[PDB]
């Protein structure tokens, strides 16, 4: 969806369950978000 | 490994690094238009 | 050699790292973002080609 040729940006709307099964796979996404920043 | 990952990742990133390229979009930036993200 | 249009620095500079590359005898990976134009890079190469080998 985003590209180099979209002049009106993006809006990234993520739904996130609550407390159930999300918690672990976001915090486990914000973790491999470190490593590829880390990388 | 894990805990040798000091020396192990900095030897390996400079020795990786001539067999790579790495480039990021914030010297794009300038005709890119800004990026955003809100969780819900 | 690309009929397509001119090219940028960014891709300019990816071609002649692939081509430096290549010239040397060894391979490499390219960990460049999605909208980079890779696909137009590789075409871009094989224009690069001329070598004729």
């Amino acid at each position: 969806a985003h590209r180099l040729g979209q002049t009106k940006q993006v809006t990234v709307y993520r739904l996130i369950c609550k407390g159930t099964i999300e918690e672990r796979i976001l915090q486990r996404a914000k973790e491999k978000s470190e490593i590829q920043r880390m990388v | 490994k894990s805990a040798i990952d000091e020396n192990q990742l900095s030897r390996l990133h400079m020795i990786l690094k001539p067999f790579m390229l790495r480039r990021i979009k914030k010297d794009v930036e300038n005709e890119l238009s800004d990026k955003i993200e809100i969780l819900m | 050699t690309i009929f397509n249009g001119k090219l940028k620095g960014y891709q300019l500079k990816g071609m002649n790292w692939l081509a430096n590359l290549y010239e040397q005898g060894i391979n490499g990976i390219l960990a460049d973002e999605m909208g980079l134009g890779k696909t137009v890079q590789s075409i871009a190469l094989l224009a690069h080609l001329a070598e004729r080998e």
